[PDB]
């Protein structure tokens, strides 16, 4: 019986890579990179890749809503 | 799935006579009787609040007993008071119990019973139609004697296996006594999706009870449990009363006959048939 | 000419803006059948009239007590009944 | 107020037997908007029912099906006692549309033929569902129908929301003159109880035909399951029936055996033919004023039966639908179910 | 909804059976189980033996064995039973606690917990001692998730609410707002609602003097049966008691007057699990007085109202002059972007539409229903049930407000040849099981319903 | 492009224009006429008044109007200053028009028949089914970063030029092509457009398109299936003799106000007989979701279910990427046409 568990992150490789782009910001928390469009995470810090991911959106962003 | 568990049990004070006449008068009912009150508070239990109910059957008459007709116009406390209703019902019954009792023993009101139940339950699923109740139903039998076959229950038996499949109703049959496969109830159970156990006597049913009778409410994923094979050779010759296999069926009566026919008015309604057509049967 | 008996049935349509003055100068009969809103219709509504006319018209609709208004069963309906209204 | 019968001039013979073979109407008219997704759709709706509900109370019988599309009438399911190859067949119906023309010359004209085979015995029967308010005669149909009448082929039809004089004239032609078979809708309840009534045998006044003395034997059914083998379907089926002469494995069917060839029943079917052949008497409505029974019902326990005198309510009448031969009260609901499902009169079953 | 399941489970082996001490909680543990589970604890509660597995096998044959699964994975992981690999095989029985705990709570047994209630002249009438009850939650709803006026006195519930996070409002500046947790406890309608408090109060009071076998024994005590008499003042322990009173003034113990009687046997203590009909100065219409409107064109057309109701259909939606039957108001992207600030998903709320508002909403849904479902298969169009125009938009915009995804499971590895692995697929994707997978890889993060099957099959 | 269809016979039917000088007070059957001849400063030549001094002269029953609004009620009102016909008709286009002076031009034609309510009418079985979509164009990191970086309304063309959305075209392009369909575009776009044309390859209407290249690649759109896409630029509205609408798509939404948007929509979607598709007016708006106009996308969504189009939304496209041409498809390229786009 073998049953490799995780945080499979699948989206687009774009923000994928955005968001790992955001997870090499944060120490590399992405145990694994099933391929272009699955990422396999540590669910310890995924938390805080969307917050930095927000963050840095909401760096970004700002929100401009003309 | 609640599940209506409705149980009926025939008591005729000759046939309960029958079970203590069976074997050694080793427990009457009672051991039978305490098993249903603990068989009826589990299935109650078992689906979500899934109800139950009881009707009897005098020697002379039939009665409800745990639907309790309106009559003043522990463990959960709900198996209390269905025991104890039912338990106060019955011994209602057996004050109703005399010679006048005992005399009308020539019928078995078990045909009047069991039609009225599918009444009942034509009733409930009428209205109970919010939370479909996947009912199903029980019996159990004390087998006794001085009629080998009583005949004379025989279509309502059958008819009502239609309204029980067609209601879609699987059917379980318990007989307790002695060793008479009742082919018409064999044949029943076999009908509309039922479990035969032919119990003994005196063996407290709870274990046969709980491992058989429960198959169907819902589930029916599971190996019935039924007794041997449920030969479907119906009955004597009308005329004769021997089983026919080659059949000799007269006309619009649809009596059935064995190679005995009259060759005329076969022996269920005034019906010739053509001496032809009795030629012709008999051209072989 | 349409009707024959009293179970024949059929649609008598009068077709032009004069006949809403003359339902007077129709017979009793015919003029007993002819009522104050079947009076110039346009073409639509005398259609769905029609309709269900000759559904409810297509349905046995054969009481045979009220038929004993209406027919005066045997010979005793006529003598039960006109009998006593010889008043 | 009572919308209930006078008399039953027929429990005497009822046809048991039967060979009815439904025919539909495909054609442009079903496409018309009167019925809720066309007279078309839900038309076959009722049919599917009246399928389940024909073999469920006439399961000694066969049925054949077939469609009315462009002048052509064209059979779909085979004249059978399994309802669920014409079920199929009526499934796959639907999804192709109605389209030209009813020529019911030409339906009538393969109908006849079609039951040929039928013997004597089992009876020769067709059920038209017309739709449509024209035809298109390959020939004479008098021809027919006189041909028709003549192979002893009763025909009741059910038109739409309309009378027709040539299926007045069918129906009354080859029902024996008694014309009672061109009965139509005004309503989709009102077809739906046009389906569901022509599901029992058709009697009205039987004439003295030969009264044949029919020999068949009764299939039992196989255990042996890993010896999954058949002798009318040459297929792994895990145990099927043995035909009582043939000796061959027959699956599960009231269908004749396909070896030795007698009719192949268990006991099922004739006890429908029997409350089919001796039903009941209607349960009287009791008068509210002269009853005087038990505040309850008799089948079940229906404590509600009045609510001594009020003005109104009471005055209208009394929920005692008894029967009479037992001469038992009945709420509506069992009176009704008692009527409906098991006939099997409870009071006068137990005396 | 937290799944209140799941803790019972965590709390320790001996705990458990330390809950199982009375019948009471034997009996009561067993309601929850799976029905497979269900079927596999009473055969081994009376036959006073233990069974080999093969035999538990081979009593479930094919699919229905996923719940085989079901029943024997939530059965050990709160421990009422032992595995017992005695020869090498696997000998299957109760955690004796269990068993005869429900053995004699089945056949009258010593479940004196469980028979703490007292019966006595039950004055409490069905409209009497509830009203209160149900006006407490009435009360502290308003209070939670901010009503007009938030009448919610539980000083005891007000700290767990903001000390559990219940509703993401400013405890520090006394706001009670649906927050993540605040819109979940908008989702939990009676079950899960009722669950997610329970959890609140145990995680908040656990401290000091929790007693939890005695809290589980007190809480399955109160919900159990109507305590009536001697259940507040008898059937209760000391923290009990005070969890009884603090039930009581919470409302769960509907604790008659006089603070010293028998346990007030609220309706509130049945609805946690029953799962059942829900409906609880001396005036109140109903049952369908609630109203709301929902429909195509996305506007509300409110006929009848509930105060905290319409403020938390405010909640979503822009108020702007209550009119005598209407409530001024129109839902629209923006009007769902009031709760997808407050991070809200538009998952939850799908759910509560086709539930809540029904009560003006009954025709309107009703008409939707059709029964179309029968007819589906005939009629492959479904007749708008339930109402898809609104959730795409809902998604879009839940889409708009997005671009974070994950899955569940484990990546799965030893996948040999291909013929397994397309075997594998083909049937998974006949029960269901697989998110995500590529033959190239051999590699899919899924559940393990796969692996078990392939490895029963094996094996046995 | 009617009234030969129709029953009329343009010999008796005078057109003036006092540069049209025609058959006035000879003309023998019913006329056509103009406002700016009939009365204006355009009173410009005596034609114009000989026809008003027949006008006058001859006693007319009737008098069918059109679009009275846009031209002065004061001239309608000279057109009701000197004639004294018997009945007019008053074939408003505007629920509320400049000429609803207190004395409103329905109490001088006739009573209000029609109205507003065009359901009662409309749905007789008069129209045809149009079918209306948009489809999300996926997001890649530059127009963000574009979107970011700006926020004025620059970004127009920069969620207009997605190569994608180019591609999502050429689909319905080889689609309508392979259905035997003919394509709209609405796309104001001159050099994303002549970017996309050329990324298409087919005879083209373009940005300032010839009308005689217009008329041919018309010729050969509708009439030759060859040339299946078009694509009107801003210049179709208004105003061309607008071609004919079964596979409409729209990719400039600013286009304000939104009662051109009421305008384009019933101007752009034109009719067709073609019963060969399902949905003979597609109506179809390529948008680069997570854009700028997502709010103003959304503003054209509403408009349509007002208006009661049937109406949809494609982002799950059929072979998306399976398309031909998949030129510019990357996010670099999409960002290569973006720098290509912030030129424009
Ligand atoms: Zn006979
Ligand atoms: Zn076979
Ligand atoms: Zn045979
Ligand atoms: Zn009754
Ligand atoms: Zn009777």
């Amino acid at each position: 019986a073998r049953a490799r568990k995780g945080a499979l992150v699948q989206c687009d490789p774009s923000i994928k890579a955005l968001i790992l782009q955001i997870d090499a910001k944060m120490s590399d928390i992405v145990l694994e990179e099933l391929d272009d469009t699955h990422l396999l995470v540590n669910p310890s810090k995924v938390e805080f890749v969307k917050h930095e991911l927000n963050r840095l959106l909401s760096k970004n962003i700002y929100n401009p809503m003309d | 799935s609640p599940s209506l568990l409705t149980v009926i049990i025939e008591i005729a004070p000759k046939l309960w006579t029958t079970f203590d006449e069976e074997g050694n008068e080793k427990g009457s009912i009672i051991k039978v009787l305490e098993a249903l009150i603990v068989f009826l508070n589990a299935h109650l239990a078992f689906n979500s609040a899934n109800k139950v109910a009881v009707i009897a059957a005098y020697s002379q008459g039939i009665k409800y007993l745990y639907p309790e007709s309106t009559s003043a116009l522990x463990x959960y406390r709900r198996f209390r008071n269905v025991d104890e209703t039912l338990v106060e019902e019955i011994y209602k019954l057996f004050e109703l119990e005399k010679k006048q009792i005992e005399q009308n023993s020539q019928r078995s009101t078990l045909a009047g019973a069991m039609s009225a139940g599918l009444t009942y339950v034509n009733r409930i699923s009428k209205e109970s139609v919010t939370t479909s109740l996947k009912s199903r139903l029980l019996v159990l039998t004390c087998g006794s004697g001085s009629s080998k076959d009583e005949i004379f229950q025989y279509i309502p038996i059958m008819n009502c296996i239609f309204s029980a499949t067609k209601m879609k109703c699987p059917i379980d049959v318990v007989k307790i006594g002695g060793s008479k496969e009742s082919t018409f109830l064999q044949q029943t159970t076999d009908a509309t999706n039922g479990v035969y156990l032919h119990v003994e006597s005196t063996e407290g049913l709870i274990q046969y009870l709980a491992t058989a009778m429960f198959i169907d409410p819902s589930l029916r994923p599971i190996i019935v449990k039924p007794n041997h094979g449920s030969v479907d050779f119906r009955t004597s010759c009308y005329l004769t009363g021997r089983v026919v296999a080659v059949g000799f069926i007269c006309s619009v009566c649809l009596c059935v006959l064995s190679i005995i026919p009259p060759g005329n008015k076969c022996p269920a309604c005034d019906s010739q048939f053509d001496e032809h057509v009795i030629a012709k049967l008999k051209r072989k | 000419r349409v009707l024959r008996g009293k179970d024949d049935y059929g649609v008598m349509v009068l077709a032009d803006r004069r006949f809403s003055r003359k339902r007077s100068q129709l017979p009793k009969w015919i003029a007993q059948g002819l009522s104050d809103a079947d009076l110039n219709l346009s073409t639509d509504m005398a259609i769905s009239n029609t309709k269900q006319f000759l559904r409810t018209m297509a349905q046995p609709t054969d009481p045979k007590d009220q038929e004993g208004v209406s027919v005066w069963s045997y010979e005793d309906l006529i003598k039960h009944q006109n009998s006593r209204k010889d008043q | 107020k009572k919308r209930t019968a006078k008399k039953n001039i027929t429990p005497y013979q009822r046809g048991i037997i039967r060979s009815l073979i439904l025919t539909l109407d495909c054609s442009e008219a079903m496409l018309e908007k009167d019925l809720r997704p066309n007279r078309h759709a839900m038309i076959i709706q009722y049919a599917i029912d009246f399928v389940h509900e024909f073999f469920d109370q006439n399961p000694i019988s066969q049925m054949g099906i077939i469609i009315m599309r462009n002048g052509l009438a064209q059979l779909v399911s085979q004249v059978s006692g399994n309802p669920q190859d014409h079920i199929d067949a009526l499934k796959s119906i639907r999804k192709q549309e109605p389209k030209g023309n009813p020529s019911l010359q030409n339906a009538l004209e393969m109908a006849r033929g079609l039951l040929l085979p039928v013997p004597a015995h089992c009876t020769r029967e067709v059920l038209i569902v017309f739709g449509s308010l024209s035809t298109t005669d390959p020939g004479d149909i008098h021809q027919t129908i006189d041909s028709l009448v003549s192979e002893k082929i009763r025909v009741k039809v059910l038109g739409l929301s309309a009378q027709v004089a040539i299926c007045k004239e069918l129906c009354k032609a080859t029902n024996y003159g008694d014309e009672s078979f061109y009965k139509i809708l005004l309503d989709e309840t009102h077809l739906k109880e046009l389906f569901n009534e022509a599901v029992t045998p058709l009697p009205v006044n039987k004439i003295n035909k030969g009264f044949t003395l029919v020999k068949m034997g009764f299939p039992t059914r196989i255990f042996e399951d890993t010896p999954t083998f058949c002798s009318c379907h040459s297929k792994l089926v895990y145990g099927g029936y043995f035909c009582p002469n043939c000796h061959s494995k027959v699956c599960s069917l009231p269908t004749v055996c396909p070896c030795c060839d007698l009719m192949l029943i268990l006991s099922t079917h004739l006890a429908r033919s029997y409350h089919h052949l001796m039903p009941l008497k209607t349960f009287a409505e009791v008068p509210t004023t002269e009853k005087f029974r038990s505040e309850d019902c008799f089948s079940c326990q229906s404590r509600f039966p009045x609510x001594x005198x009020x003005x109104x309510x009471x005055x209208x009448x009394x929920s005692r639908y008894r029967c009479e031969d037992c001469k038992q009260e009945f709420c509506v609901d069992c009176d009704v179910f008692i009527h409906e499902i098991l006939h099997n009169c409870p009071g006068c079953e137990s005396k | 909804k937290h799944s209140v399941t799941q803790y019972l489970e965590e709390i320790p082996q001996q705990v458990q059976n330390r809950l199982y001490t009375s019948p009471a909680t034997c009996l009561a543990i067993y309601r929850i189980l799976p029905p497979l589970a269900k079927f596999f604890i009473m055969a081994m509660v009376f036959n006073e033996n233990e069974v080999p597995l093969l035999d538990l096998d081979k009593w479930v044959n094919s699919n229905g064995k996923l719940q085989f699964q079901n029943a024997i994975k939530s059965m050990k992981s709160l421990h009422l039973l032992i595995p017992n690999k005695s020869s090498g095989t696997l000998m299957i029985n109760l955690n004796p606690t269990f068993k005869i705990s429900l053995r004699n709570a089945l056949t009258g047994g010593e479940v004196q917990n469980s028979f703490g209630v007292v019966v006595e002249e039950n004055v409490v009438s069905l409209d009497l001692l509830d009203e209160y009850s149900a006006n407490k939650w009435e009360t502290i709803l308003h209070f939670m998730v901010g009503t007009p006026l938030a009448k919610i006195p539980s000083e005891k519930v007000l700290n767990l609410l903001k000390h559990s996070k219940l509703m993401e409002e400013v405890n520090s500046t006394g706001e009670f707002k649906i927050t993540n947790e605040g819109f979940q406890f908008l989702l939990q309608e009676i079950n899960s609602q009722l669950w997610t408090l329970l959890l609140q109060y145990l995680k908040m009071i656990e401290t000091s003097k929790m007693d939890l076998v005695d809290v589980l024994h007190f809480i399955f005590m109160l919900g159990a049966l109507e305590v009536g008499k001697a259940y507040k003042i008898d059937a209760l322990s000391e923290t009990q008691r005070i969890m009884l009173q603090d039930m009581r003034d919470y409302g769960l113990v509907f604790q008659k007057h006089s603070n010293d009687s028998i346990f007030y046997p609220t309706k509130l203590a049945l609805m946690l699990t029953s799962d059942t009909k829900t409906i609880r100065g001396l005036k109140n219409q109903d049952i369908p007085d609630g109203s709301l409107i929902v429909e195509t064109n996305f506007k509300i057309y409110s006929y009848s109202n509930s105060p905290l109701q319409i403020a938390v259909l405010s909640l979503f939606v822009h108020l702007k002059a209550r009119f005598v039957n209407m409530v001024l108001g129109q839902i629209t992207r923006e009007s769902i972007r009031r709760a997808l600030t407050n991070g809200i998903t538009a998952d939850q709320i799908i759910a509560y539409l086709e539930t809540h508002a029904h009560p003006q909403m009954r025709r309107l849904a009703e008409e939707k229903l059709e029964k179309k479902l029968e007819l589906d298969p005939n009629c492959k169009e479904p007749l708008q049930v339930l109402p898809p125009t609104v959730v795409d938009q809902i998604r879009l915009w839940q889409l708009e407000l997005d671009r974070v995804i994950t899955y569940e499971g484990s990546l799965y590895s030893d996948f040999e040849t291909s013929q397994e692995y397309n075997l594998l697929s083909k049937y998974a994707q006949d029960i269901g099981v697989l998110l995500w997978k590529d033959d190239k890889k051999k590699k899919f993060f899924i559940s393990k319903e796969g692996n078990s099957q392939v490895l029963d099959f094996a094996k046995r | 492009q009617f009234l030969q269809w129709c029953t009329l016979q343009p010999e008796n039917c005078a057109v003036f224009t006092s540069d049209n000088k025609e058959m006035f007070q000879t003309e023998s059957g019913l006329v056509v006429s103009t406002y700016s001849m009939v009365a204006n400063t355009r009173n410009r030549s005596h034609d114009s008044q000989k026809v008003m001094d027949f006008l006058t002269g001859r006693e007319w029953g009737f008098i069918i109007l059109d679009e009275v609004h846009v031209v002065p009620a004061a001239m309608f009102r000279r057109v009701v200053s000197t004639i004294a016909a018997h009945a007019k008709l008053g074939l408003t286009a505007t629920l509320v028009r400049e000429d609803d002076k207190i004395g409103d031009l329905n109490f001088l034609i006739g009573p209000k028949l029609y109205e507003a309510n065009w359901m009662e009418l409309s749905q007789k079985g008069h129209i045809a089914n149009v079918q209306c979509a948009e489809v999300w164009c996926p997001m890649t990191a530059e127009f963000y970063q574009e979107y970011l970086r700006e926020t004025a309304r620059k970004r127009m063309l920069l969620y207009i030029m997605n190569p994608t959305k180019f591609q999502a075209c050429q689909f319905l392009i080889q689609y309508h092509e392979r259905r035997g369909d003919k394509i709209i575009v609405f796309s104001d776009n001159v050099y994303a457009l002549q970017e996309y044309a050329l990324k298409m390859g087919k005879p083209f209407i373009y940005g300032s398109t010839p009308q005689q290249e217009r008329m041919n690649i018309l010729q050969n759109f509708q009439y030759n299936d060859q040339i299946n896409t078009i694509f009107l630029s801003k210049v179709g509205d208004t105003s061309i003799d607008l071609p004919e609408a079964t596979c409409l798509i729209q990719i400039s939404s600013h286009y304000g106000s939104r009662r051109q948007e009421a305008q384009r929509l019933g101007r752009i979607l034109r009719a067709k007989r073609r019963n060969d598709e399902g949905f003979n007016a597609f109506f179809y708006s390529l948008v680069s979701k997570d854009t700028q106009e997502m709010y103003y996308s959304t503003k054209r969504q509403a408009f349509l279910v007002d208006q009661g189009y049937a109406f949809k939304v494609i982002t799950h496209l059929h072979g998306m990427e399976n398309i031909p041409n998949l030129a510019y498809a990357s996010p670099r390229e999409r960002r290569e046409l973006l720098q290509e786009v912030l030129l424009k």
